[PDB]
């Protein structure tokens, strides 16, 4: 299912379906996309089990050869990172950077505090190495200068926001999707009406409070106007 | 052994581990420690490749090769007669006289012999690579079996540690290790039929022979004849 | 039964009998279809016990030769993949691609993690695995080039969204079922009186909850009109 | 082994497990792992088929015909001598006898230069198809099952689908089953214990069976010591 279905599963259970309303389509991508991220951390992570094949998103990266610091010849080898930040991933899943091919090539994501001391092994060293920074970016590395010919990658793994990985949306082979409401929403069906229950039950109350209507140069919300 | 080694590549161990769904963010790098960490710890001679290598010592000094793990024998190149092992504590250390049998000592790259100017060749062993430069492991599924437990028992262990595993289950996955980790010791090294001929004639001896370590333990399985008077 | 049998029944329980109502059988055919896949999760996910063989449908595919990254040479072997995209799996019951005939054929359904490794034992080069990729599409992999010779397939399964498949059908002996309600609901008798009662209740408490009836633009649901 | 060793395909076993309504989830492919891992983990030497092969020694070295799993021993092919083992170091390796060999990958080291062996060797009985072919003995065929059920429910039991009262009964069947078909296909036959009967009563003793192709380990001591 899309972003639209799961949007207006929503409002039409609470029936926010005037114009002219205070809760607007934008208060809930926002609910559920920080609900499903609350909604996957609780079933996931306290045992291990499967996580299915539709929590997932496939970003696609483009990298861009970056020195350590700067031009500087003293300060150490050079990394490859991607041109836009990337979404933290949850921890919760197997992510995997793979070549656009999906089952071929070992591209080895891992933690950014364990990169530091990384490739030393001598049956290790034509790995190439995965970590997102706290700059933002996907790090790359490898003791093998082959590395710094990759030029496009892609990413499949359990972000946090579905948002945000749904803008850096891998390219479907009728092409790129303009509007976010018409992807398709990165959560099982087996946790959606979970997931619809508590973002309408978040907004339910909210929805029947009183608003600040009086234009007096007051707070009028003590009086429940 | 009785069986033959037949080598396979590493991704074998990848279609056995990644059935359970449990482990299925196995990765090659992560099965290239465990495999290196499993083979080391158990220690069977027969997954190791037997080189043989000339290298000239300079001055009580030899380069020893780059893929050695171990080594079985040195010997001399001129004689064939082979060097035991330093227990000298002072051996290229003159006294200010400015002062018996060949002898070498291995630490790193280098060799440290007890003869000055010489060729010595080192029969060694290494590990079996393949097309890339990865370990090459064994066919044998007592060996794929316990290679495929032992890399589910680390991998348990960190689950167990986090929490993510209940200890009914690391507790039979390390049962399960410890029994096929001893059948795999039992299957590398109970001798054939054609290596236990090679132990009848060194176990059977009229008039002991004690110095096959002299020659390259070349006689140690030969049969000793007597004479009839 | 069919959809409509089952859609009509949420729609009688809830008297939304009116052409002029606010709950159309599109919204019944969504919580129908997302809690079908919420039942299944909640029962046949803790242990393993017995899925019928009502909650499973069959698809026909149809099978393309695509290569592995590019047209390129060095890239790797090709590949086979359905034209259209798969529904995702529920990991419950025995998914099982067969030939067009289910006692007749070995074609390996396996995770997307296990394919990337596969099929490096003499024994195993003449199966052919499937995977759904993360693009969406039904991978086909094996070391036999005799695979390449594949034009339909089927797939038996326990699929997450029951609408998503139920447009995929087999062909029928007849001819297609042109009508999406005019198909069977893939559910088994035995879980529809806790399936529909989970629809209701979602439906019961907002069918009547008051809407923003009048065009004043203003927000009149904390009024409750 | 005192039964025979009839022969049938791989989904023999597949009728069997299918019965179990658990394990409806298998495939061939599943059942071809598990069944390779039986074969070595029993190590039964009936279940195998003798073959032997000649090959030819180019420099203290020779190519091994593919289906090679143990060799039972190599012999030389103008006499039949048999090679032992090599217990050297420094095998082909010259400075500046009786044979022997020594096999890893799919190369055989010989001491010898320039010869022809026969080598007695093990394999797999396959089908039609490239497949393995089990034995029909239905004692073979239980703990087979029992073995893919045992390393099935050990799978389910990890993820918290299986009461450990399960697992520890299928255990504890299987290892009975497992003890069972190791002693069905290990005890000599009425026929073979005749072949160690002739070789345990021996007044002059025979301690060079190895030379000859193990021919002679049954033959009688006909001693008139007169």
């Amino acid at each position: 299912m899309t972003y639209n279905e799961l949007i207006y599963m929503v409002l039409d259970e609470l029936k926010l379906s005037s114009d002219d309303s205070y809760y607007t389509p934008d208060h809930v991508i926002f609910l559920l996309v920080k609900y499903r991220s609350f909604l996957l951390k609780q079933r996931y992570s306290d045992i291990k089990k499967q996580i299915p094949d539709s929590d997932y998103q496939s970003i696609c990266l483009d990298l861009i050869e970056v020195p350590a610091i700067s031009g500087e010849p003293c300060e150490g080898s050079s990394y490859l990172r991607s041109k836009n930040k990337v979404p933290t991933t949850m921890m919760i899943g197997n992510p995997r950077v793979y070549p656009m091919d999906f089952y071929q090539g070992e591209i080895t994501y891992i933690s950014r505090d364990r990169m530091r001391y990384v490739g030393y092994n001598k049956f290790l060293r034509n790995i190439i190495y995965c970590s997102k920074a706290p700059d933002g970016y996907l790090y790359f590395k490898s003791w093998n200068p082959q590395f710094l010919h990759l030029e496009k990658v892609s990413f499949n793994a359990i972000f946090e926001d579905a948002k945000e990985a749904s803008e850096m949306a891998c390219p479907e082979e009728n092409g790129t999707i303009c509007k976010l409401e018409d992807k398709e929403f990165p959560i099982e069906d087996a946790l959606v009406p979970p997931l619809i229950e508590l973002v309408v039950k978040e907004l339910r109350g909210p929805e029947y409070s009183p608003k600040d209507e009086d234009n007096n140069a007051k707070d009028d919300l003590p009086d429940a106007r | 052994m009785v069986n033959n080694i037949n080598w396979v590549k590493l991704p074998v161990i990848l279609d056995r581990l990644l059935r359970h769904p449990l482990l299925t963010d196995l990765n090659l790098e992560t099965a290239i420690q465990y495999t290196l960490d499993f083979i080391s710890a158990m220690g069977l001679p027969n997954v190791y490749v037997d080189k043989i290598e000339t290298i000239d010592i300079k001055e009580y000094r030899g380069e020893l090769p780059c893929d050695l793990i171990s080594i079985n024998q040195v010997r001399l190149h001129k004689n064939g007669i082979a060097l035991r092992a330093m227990t000298d504590n002072f051996n290229a250390y003159p006294t200010h006289d400015h002062k018996g049998e060949p002898s070498f000592k291995t630490q790193g790259r280098v060799i440290f012999t007890s003869i000055k100017h010489e060729k010595v060749d080192i029969s060694y062993k290494a590990i079996m690579l393949d097309d890339e430069g990865l370990p090459l492991i064994p066919d044998n599924p007592i060996f794929l079996k316990t290679l495929e437990l032992y890399i589910k028992k680390e991998w348990f262990t960190i689950l167990f540690d986090m929490g993510k595993i209940s200890p009914a289950v690391l507790n039979n996955t390390q049962q399960e290790y410890a029994f096929k980790a001893g059948q795999c010791n039992n299957e590398f090294v109970i001798p054939s039929v054609s290596e236990m001929e090679a132990i009848t004639n060194m176990w059977n001896q009229l008039i002991p022979r004690v110095t096959e370590f002299r020659r390259g333990f070349k006689n140690l399985g030969d049969k000793e004849y007597i004479r009839v008077h």
